[PDB]
C-alpha cells in the first residue's frame, strides 16, 4: 500500500493520475502536509525539492525534474540555445531568438538590432515576434518597453505549412515523458492545433493557433476539424494524399531529434540518478512545420494539458512507466523510446 | 547514580507494587532475601536506579510501602519477597480509609502524612543524584487514592524539581469494589493533572478484557490483573533498569514525551500475552494493536502525539527499524503532522523472564480523552443526585470542590479533543 | 586555467588554480540575561509555593 | 607556532573528540601514553603538532583539548578508556545530571552554574599558550548540553578571547539515529545566540554519515563508533593543514578568509572520497580524477543537498597521498566541462589545493579500508541552505501549536526568544537567496 499526495489541485492530468492510482485499491491518499509519502505529485511554482529523501525507509518520487525549467522558460530557453555547445547558435531548428529586457530595467538589444538591420537591407523577410507580431523593429522594442517583463524576440516564420482546403495555420503538440532512470518516451498520440481562418500574411492576430485564441477570436472553430484538433491518423492520411509522404518520414524524425537533443543536453544539470529522491516529468513539447516540411521548436511546456480524447492512455501510461516502474503493483507500449 | 525512589501506597498500590519488585528482582538476579546471584554483569550495571547497596553486597529495594489499614502490607511482609523490603520501610495505619477519598487525604491520611514523608526523605538523603519518585496506587479506592495524592502533593512541595511519575490503576464497574469508584477517582484525576509530570493510566477494564477475552481465562482475579500490570511495568522500566546507547533519565524522556503539561496521560501496551517464537513484525503488529494496550482506549479513535517502543531480547535491529516503520508509513493518519517524527524506537538485549523477545508500547494518544469521558459519566450520574455524599461531606468535604475536580475534568477532555482535530 | 602561489616542502605542497576572474555583548550584559532567567524561574517556583500554601 | 585549543562538550563532542586524538595521534606517531619516540627535542618544541600537543619535561605529548558534559556517564568513558592517559583531570570536565534535551536547561539553569569552572580550565590552556590562534568546537546541535551550553561558552569565548578564531563542527539532527523529538529547537535556538560569534562552521547532517556508513561500509545499522569514526577522518582532513608543514589554511583566520569571504554565510560543505570498505576482498585503487569527480556526488557530503542549484563562493580542495599537482588539474579541467559549478560573479571561479604526501592514517581494525590517496573538499554552496530549510520546517510545525515550549520556558527561557530566534534563521535564509538564485 503506497501513499501519495497532490500539491496541484489545478492538474487535469495528474488529477487524472490520482484518479487511477486509487483505483488499484495499492495506492492512498495522505494530506497534502503530510511528509510520509512514496509519491508526491507536487504544486507548480515553488516545489520544496530539497525536503524531499529525507523520510527513513521511504522511497519517495516526485512529478517534476528540479530544474527542468531551463528549458521551458522563454528567456532561458533561448540562453540555453545559445550557450549550449550541445546545441550551439546555429542550431537549425529553433527560429532565431534574442532576450530583450525592457527599457525600465545580458541584454541583446544590439545584437537584434544588427541581424535585422541585415534582413532590411537583403531584401530578406523581417517579420519578428515578441512574447501578449511585427516587421518594425521600432514597434517589437516599444512594445516591450511598455511592459515590465522580460520578452524574446524571435523570428516569425512566414511560410509555415498550410492545410487544405482552408489554407490554415497549426502547431503540433508532442507529450514527452522522463523517468527517473532519464528514458525518455515520446507518447505516439500528438494533437494538431489548426487555426480556422485561411492564413494571411499580409495583416489581426486569429490566422496565426492557440485553443483559446481560435475558441475565442475565431469565427470558423470546429468547421473543419473537432476543436480544431486533427490527430495523426488524420494528418498522416494527408500528408500521404497531398505531399506523397508520411508523418513519421517528412516530420516526426526530426520532433524525435529535437526533443532528444533538448533533454540530453540538461541532463547533467537535472539528472537525479545518484540523488536521494528520485524525479520523472511530463513535458509539452510545441512545433512549427514549414511548406520545406522543416519543423521548428516554438517551446516546451513543463505542465502540459492533455487533448480530451487522449486523457485515458496517457494517464495510464504515466503510472505504468513513472509511477509503477518505481512502485510496482500486486502491450504494446504507447510510447516510443528515445535510446541514447 | 540516577536512583529513582519507589512508592506504593493502599491495597492495589501494594499488591501491584510487590509483584513489580518481584518481577524485577528476578531479571536483576536479586532472590528473596537481596542476595545476588546472577550471570551477567548487564544485571547490576543499573542496579541501583532501583535498589541500594547494604552490608554484605546485598540489594534492598528503594521502596516504601504505605497504608491506612495493616491488612495487605502483612501479607507483603509475608508474601514470596516479603523479607526484601527495608523493614522500616512499612508506614502503616489502623482505621482504615473506608474507600473515602476524604479520609485518605483529608482526616486518616493527613494524621499519617509526615512519618510517610519522613521516609521518603531517608532513601532521598542517600541519593547521589535523585532522578525522581514513582507512585503505584489505584484511583477507585481511600487510601492509594486519596491519600497516594496526598503524598503526591507534599513531594512536589519538598522536591520540586524532581520528576514525579505514577501507575494509576482507573477503575471499572466491570471490575468494581463499591460504587463510590468515579468519586474517588474524578478526585484524584484533579490531583494528578496538577501534579504529576507522567501518568501511566491502567484501566481494570482492559486488563479483565485482556485475561478473558486473549488470555482465555474464565474467572479472571486481581492476582491475574496483577501479571499484566507487573509485565508492564517492567517493559516501561526496561531502558532504565539497563545499560544501551541510550542515555537518557527520566526528565530527558519526559520532555521528549509531553508536549503539553497537562497532556501526561500514556497508554500503556505490552507484547506478547505459547512456546512458539514471534517475530519482529508480529511483535509490532500486536503492540500497536488495541487490544494488546491497558487503557481500555482504542487508539484509531484519536492521535499519536508521542509514542516510545521498547524492544526486549536479541533481534535484528534493522528489521525492527523498518517494521516500526512500516507502522508508522501504513497508518500515518493517526499520528499528529505537527510533531515530526514523534515515534522513537529502543532496544534491550535483555528481554524478560521467560519470552525470547517482547515489546512495551507507550503512546501519548488522544484517544486517552475517552477514559476520563468514562469515569466523568459515571461521575455525573450520583452526582446530579448527590448521591453517597454524605460519606465525604462528613469528613468536612464540601460539594464545590467535586464540582471543581469535575470541571478541570472535563476540561481535560475538551483540550485533548482540540489537539484531536 | 593558471596556476599561482606554487609552495613545496618535504610533506606536501599546495597552490590555487584560477579558471575566470570574477566580476557583541559584554560580560556585563550576558550576566544579565543569566540571571533574568534565574528570577523568572524563582517567580516561577514561587507561585508554585504560594499555590501549595493555600 | 600558534597554539589550537579544541573545546567538545556534550556526549555529541565527547565522543567525537574522542574518535579525532584517536586518529591524530596514529598520525603524529603518539601512543596511549602520550610518548612520541620521534619528537626530538624533549619536553618542547615548535613543531607543526605543537599546535595541538603540549609537552611536559617528561616526554608526554599532552593534547591542547577540554572536555565538557553536565552528565558524567560519557566522560567517565575517556577516563577509563585506552587514551586515559593523554588528558590530565583538569581537562574533562562533568556535571551530575544532563539538560535533558532542553536548550534553556543547557543554557540558563545548569550551564549558570558551570561556566566560570569551563572558562577557568580553558584559561590555563591558554596560558601554556605562546601565541593562541583560537578555539575548535565540537558539539551537536539537538542535545541540551550541545546546543544550550555550547553558545554560552560561545559568548564568553568572545568576551574572554576577543581576538581569537572559533571554528565549530557541528552535528545536524537526524531522526534515524536520534531519539529527541524537539531537535529542532534546541538547533534553531543555539544557531541564533551563535551565529555572530562563530566564525566558520562545519555541518555534519548524522543522515548524512549514517548512509555513507551503510552504502560504502556495508554496515546495516551503523553505531556511534562507526559515524565517529568517518567524521573524525573528515574532521582530520579539515585540521590537517593546522597540525603539518604545510602553506595552504596554515592557521584559523585563513579558514575564514578562504572559505568565507561574507560573513553570515558561513557553513561550508564538506564531501570526501573515497570511504571504501575495509572487509572488501580487495578494491581497486581510485586516481586524482575519479576521486576528485566524486566530490562532485551528493551521496559523498556531510549534508545532502543539490550544489548543482546552488552558487559557490569557495572551493577548496584538500588531498591526502600519492597526489602530484599535475594530475589535480588535469581532473578539474574534466570537471569543468561536464559538471555544473556556477561561482557567485562577485567571486572568481578557482580552487586552492593543498596536497599532503602522508595517505590518510585508518585506525587498525576499524571500517575504512587504507587508501593511497582521499580528498576532502570545503565548498561554501548556496545549496546548503536546503539543510536549514529542512529544519525550518519542523520548528514551525511545532511551534504552531506551541508544543513542547513549556518545557523552555520552565527553565527560565521567554516564550519570544523562540521566534526572535526563527526570525533570524528568516534572515539567514533571505541572505542565501540573494546570493544564489537570480
Ligand atoms: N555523530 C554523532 N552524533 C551523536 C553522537 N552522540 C549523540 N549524537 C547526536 O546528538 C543528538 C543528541 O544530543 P547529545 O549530544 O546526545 O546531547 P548532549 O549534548 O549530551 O546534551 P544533553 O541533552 O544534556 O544530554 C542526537 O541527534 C544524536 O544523534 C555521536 O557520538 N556521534
Ligand atoms: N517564430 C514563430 N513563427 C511563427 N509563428 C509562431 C512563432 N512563435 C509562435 N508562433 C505562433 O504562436 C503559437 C505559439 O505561441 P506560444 O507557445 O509562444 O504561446 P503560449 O506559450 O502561451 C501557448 P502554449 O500553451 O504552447 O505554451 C503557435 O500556434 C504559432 O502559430
Ligand atoms: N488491578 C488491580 N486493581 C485493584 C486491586 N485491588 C483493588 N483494585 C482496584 O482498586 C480500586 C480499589 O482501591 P483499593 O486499593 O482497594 O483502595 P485502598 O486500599 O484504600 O487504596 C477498585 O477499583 C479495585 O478494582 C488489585 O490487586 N489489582
Ligand atoms: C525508552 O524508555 C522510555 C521512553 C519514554 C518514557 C515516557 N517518558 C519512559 C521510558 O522509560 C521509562
Ligand atoms: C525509545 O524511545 C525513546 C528513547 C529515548 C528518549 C529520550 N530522548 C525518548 C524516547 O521516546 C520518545
Ligand atoms: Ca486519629
Ligand atoms: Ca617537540
Ligand atoms: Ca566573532
Ligand atoms: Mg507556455
Ligand atoms: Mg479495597
Ligand atoms: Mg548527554
Amino acid at each position: 500500500m503506497y501513499t501519495f499526495v497532490v500539491r496541484d489541485e489545478n492538474s487535469s492530468v495528474y488529477a487524472e493520475v490520482s484518479r487511477l492510482l486509487l483505483a488499484t485499491g495499492q495506492w492512498k491518499r495522505l494530506r497534502k502536509d503530510n511528509p510520509r509519502f512514496n509519491l508526491m505529485l507536487g504544486e507548480r511554482n515553488r516545489l520544496p525539492f530539497g525536503r524531499l529523501g529525507h523520510e527513513p525507509g521511504l522511497v519517495q518520487l516526485v512529478n517534476y525534474y528540479r530544474g527542468a525549467d531551463k528549458l521551458c522558460r522563454k528567456a532561458s530557453l533561448v540562453k540555453l540555445i545559445k550557450t549550449s555547445p550541445e546545441l550551439s547558435e546555429s542550431c537549425t531548428w529553433f527560429p532565431e531568438s534574442y532576450v530583450i529586457y525592457p527599457t525600465n530595467l545580458t541584454d541583446e538589444r544590439e545584437v537584434f538590432l544588427a541581424a535585422y538591420n541585415r534582413r532590411r537591407e537583403g531584401r530578406e523577410g523581417n517579420v519578428w515576434i515578441a512574447k501578449g507580431i511585427s516587421s518594425e523593429a521600432s514597434e517589437l522594442l516599444d512594445f516591450i518597453d511598455e511592459q515590465g517583463q522580460v520578452h524574446v524576440i524571435q523570428k516569425y516564420l512566414e511560410k509555415p505549412l498550410l492545410l487544405e482546403p482552408g489554407h490554415r495555420k497549426f502547431d503540433i503538440r508532442s507529450w514527452v515523458l522522463v523517468d527517473h532512470l532519464y528514458n525518455i518516451y515520446l507518447y505516439r498520440e500528438g494533437v494538431l492545433r489548426t487555426s480556422s481562418e485561411p492564413y494571411n500574411s499580409a495583416n489581426d492576430k486569429t490566422c496565426h493557433t492557440n485553443h483559446c485564441i481560435q475558441k475565442e477570436y475565431s469565427k470558423n472553430y470546429g468547421r473543419y476539424e473537432e476543436g480544431n484538433e486533427m490527430f495523426f491518423e488524420e494528418f498522416n492520411q494527408y500528408l500521404m494524399d497531398a505531399l506523397n509522404t508520411t508523418l513519421e518520414n517528412s516530420i516526426l524524425l526530426q520532433i524525435k531529434h529535437i526533443i532528444r537533443s533538448c533533454l540530453m543536453c540538461i541532463e547533467p544539470a537535472i539528472s537525479t540518478k545518484h540523488l536521494h529522491y528520485q524525479s520523472f516529468q511530463l513535458f509539452g513539447f510545441d512545433f512549427m512545420v514549414d511548406e520545406e516540411l522543416k519543423v521548428w521548436l516554438i517551446e516546451v511546456n513543463g505542465a502540459p494539458a492533455c487533448a480530451q480524447k487522449l486523457y485515458a492512455e496517457l494517464c495510464q501510461g504515466i503510472v505504468d512507466v513513472a509511477i509503477s516502474s518505481v512502485f510496482p503493483l500486486a502491450p504494446t507500449s504507447i510510447f516510443i523510446k528515445l535510446h541514447h | 547514580m540516577r536512583e529513582i525512589v519507589h512508592i506504593q501506597a493502599g491495597q492495589c498500590g501494594n499488591q501491584i507494587g510487590a509483584k513489580f519488585w518481584e518481577v524485577i528482582s528476578d531479571e536483576h538476579g536479586i532472590d528473596p532475601t537481596g542476595s545476588y546471584h546472577g550471570d551477567s554483569d548487564l544485571q547490576l550495571e543499573r542496579i541501583n536506579v532501583y535498589y541500594n547497596e547494604a552490608t554484605g553486597n546485598k540489594y534492598v529495594p528503594r521502596a516504601i510501602l504505605v497504608d491506612l489499614e495493616p491488612g495487605t502490607m502483612d501479607s507483603v511482609r509475608s508474601g514470596p519477597f516479603g523479607q526484601i523490603f527495608r523493614p522500616d520501610n512499612f508506614v502503616f495505619g489502623q482505621s482504615g480509609a473506608g474507600n473515602n477519598w476524604a479520609k485518605g487525604h483529608y482526616t486518616e491520611g493527613a494524621e499519617l502524612v509526615d512519618s510517610v514523608l519522613d521516609v521518603v526523605r531517608k532513601e532521598s538523603e542517600s541519593c547521589d543524584c535523585l532522578q525522581g519518585f514513582q507512585l503505584t496506587h489505584s484511583l477507585g479506592g481511600g487510601t492509594g487514592s486519596g491519600m497516594g495524592t496526598l503524598l503526591i502533593s507534599k513531594i512536589r512541595e519538598e522536591y520540586p524539581d524532581r520528576i514525579m511519575n505514577t501507575f494509576s490503576v482507573m477503575p471499572s464497574p466491570k471490575v468494581s469494589d463499591t460504587v463510590v469508584e468515579p468519586y474517588n477517582a474524578t478526585l484524584s484525576v484533579h490531583q494528578l493533572v496538577e501534579n504529576t509530570d507522567e501518568t501511566y493510566c491502567i484501566d481494570n477494564e482492559a486488563l479483565y478484557d485482556i485475561c478473558f477475552r486473549t488470555l482465555k481465562l474464565t474467572t479472571p482475579t486481581y492476582g491475574d490483573l496483577n501479571h499484566l500490570v507487573s509485565a508492564t511495568m517492567s517493559g516501561v522500566t526496561t531502558c532504565l533498569r539497563f545499560p544501551g546507547q541510550l542515555n537518557a533519565d527520566l526528565r530527558k524522556l519526559a520532555v521528549n514525551m509531553v508536549p503539553f503539561p497537562r497532556l501526561h496521560f500514556f497508554m500503556p501496551g505490552f507484547a506478547p500475552l505459547q512456546y512458539r517464537a514471534l517475530t519482529v513484525p508480529e511483535l509490532t503488529q500486536q503492540m500497536f494493536d488495541s487490544k494488546n494496550m491497558m487503557a481500555a482506549c482504542d487508539p484509531r479513535h484519536g492521535r499519536y502525539l508521542t509514542v516510545a517502543a521498547i524492544f526486549r531480547g536479541r533481534m535484528s535491529m534493522k528489521e525492527v527499524d523498518e517494521q516500526m516503520l512500516n507502522v508508522q508509513n501504513k497508518n500515518s493518519s493517526y499520528f499528529v503532522e505537527w510533531i515530526p517524527n514523534n515515534v522513537k524506537t529502543a532496544v534491550c538485549d535483555i528481554p524478560p523472564r521467560g519470552l525470547k523477545m517482547s515489546a512495551t508500547f507507550i503512546g501519548n494518544s488522544t484517544a486517552i480523552q475517552e477514559l476520563f469521558k468514562r469515569i466523568s459519566e459515571q461521575f455525573t450520574a450520583m452526582f446530579r443526585r448527590k448521591a453517597f455524599l454524605h460519606w465525604y461531606t462528613g469528613e468536612g468535604m464540601d460539594e464545590m470542590e467535586f464540582t471543581e475536580a469535575e470541571s478541570n475534568m472535563n476540561d481535560l477532555v475538551s483540550e485533548y479533543q482540540q489537539y484531536q482535530d | 586555467m593558471e596556476v599561482i602561489e606554487l609552495n613545496k616542502c618535504t610533506s606536501g605542497q599546495s597552490f590555487e588554480v584560477i579558471l575566470k576572474p570574477p566580476s557583541d555583548p559584554s560580560l556585563e550584559e550576558i550576566q544579565k540575561k543569566l540571571e533574568a532567567a534565574e528570577e523568572r524561574r524563582k517567580y516561577q517556583e514561587a507561585e508554585l509555593l504560594k499555590h501549595l500554601a493555600e | 607556532m600558534r597554539e589550537c585549543i579544541s573545546i567538545h562538550v556534550g556526549q555529541a563532542g565527547v565522543q567525537i573528540g574522542n574518535a579525532c586524538w584517536e586518529l591524530y595521534c596514529l598520525e603524529h606517531g603518539i601512543q596511549p601514553d602520550g610518548q612520541m619516540p620521534s619528537d626530538k627535542t624533549i619536553g618542547g618544541g615548535d613543531d607543526s603538532f605543537n599546535t595541538f600537543f603540549s609537552e611536559t619535561g617528561a616526554g608526554k605529548h599532552v593534547p591542547r583539548a577540554v572536555f565538557v558534559d553536565l552528565e558524567p556517564t560519557v566522560i567517565d568513558e575517556v577516563r577509563t578508556g585506552t587514551y586515559r592517559q593523554l588528558f590530565h583531570p583538569e581537562q574533562l570536565i562533568t556535571g551530575k545530571e544532563d539538560a535533558a534535551n532542553n536548550y534553556a536547561r543547557g543554557h540558563y539553569t545548569i550551564g549558570k552554574e558551570i561556566i566560570d569552572l569551563v572558562l577557568d580550565r580553558i584559561r590555563k590552556l591558554a596560558d601554556q599558550c605562546t601565541g593562541l590562534q583560537g578555539f575548535l568546537v565540537f558539539h551537536s546541535f539537538g542535545g541540551g548540553t550541545g546546543s544550550g551550553f555550547t553558545s554560552l561558552l560561545m559568548e564568553r569565548l568572545s568576551v574572554d578571547y576577543g581576538k581569537k578564531s572559533k571554528l565549530e563542527f557541528s552535528i545536524y539532527p537526524a531522526p534515524q539515529v536520534s531519539t529527541a523529538v524537539v531537535e529542532p529547537y534546541n538547533s534553531i535556538l543555539t544557531t541564533h545566540t551563535t551565529l555572530e560569534h562563530s566564525d566558520c562552521a562545519f555541518m555534519v547532517d548524522n543522515e548524512a554519515i549514517y548512509d555513507i556508513c551503510r552504502r560504502n561500509l556495508d554496515i546495516e545499522r551503523p553505531t556511534y563508533t562507526n559515524l565517529n569514526r568517518l567524521i573524525s577522518q573528515i574532521v582530520s582532513s579539515i585540521t590537517a593543514s593546522l597540525r603539518f608543514d604545510g602553506a595552504l589554511n596554515v592557521d584559523l583566520t585563513e579558514f575564514q578568509t578562504n572559505l568565507v569571504p561574507y560573513p553570515r554565510i558561513h557553513f561550508p560543505l564538506a564531501t570526501y572520497a573515497p570511504v571504501i570498505s575495509a572487509e572488501k576482498a580487495y578494491h581497486e585503487q581510485l586516481s586524482v580524477a575519479e576521486i576528485t569527480n566524486a566530490c562532485f556526488e551528493p551521496a559523498n557530503q556531510m549534508v545532502k543537498c543539490d550544489p548543482r542549484h546552488g552558487k559557490y563562493m569557495a572551493c577548496c580542495l584538500l588531498y591526502r597521498g600519492d597526489v602530484v599537482p599535475k594530475d589535480v588539474n588535469a581532473a578539474i579541467a574534466t570537471i569543468k566541462t561536464k559538471r555544473s559549478i556556477q561561482f557567485v560573479d562577485w567571486c572568481p571561479t578557482g580552487f586552492k589545493v593543498g596536497i599532503n604526501y602522508q595517505p590518510p592514517t585508518v585506525v587498525p581494525g576499524g571500517d575504512l579500508a587504507k587508501v593511497q590517496r582521499a580528498v576532502c573538499m570545503l565548498s561554501n554552496t548556496t545549496a546548503i541552505a536546503e539543510a536549514w530549510a529542512r529544519l525550518d520546517h519542523k520548528f514551525d510545525l511545532m511551534y504552531a501549536k506551541r508544543a513542547f515550549v513549556h518545557w523552555y520556558v520552565g527553565e527560565g527561557m521567554e516564550e519570544g526568544e523562540f521566534s526572535e530566534a526563527r526570525e533570524d534563521m528568516a534572515a539567514l535564509e533571505k541572505d542565501y537567496e540573494e546570493v544564489g538564485v537570480d
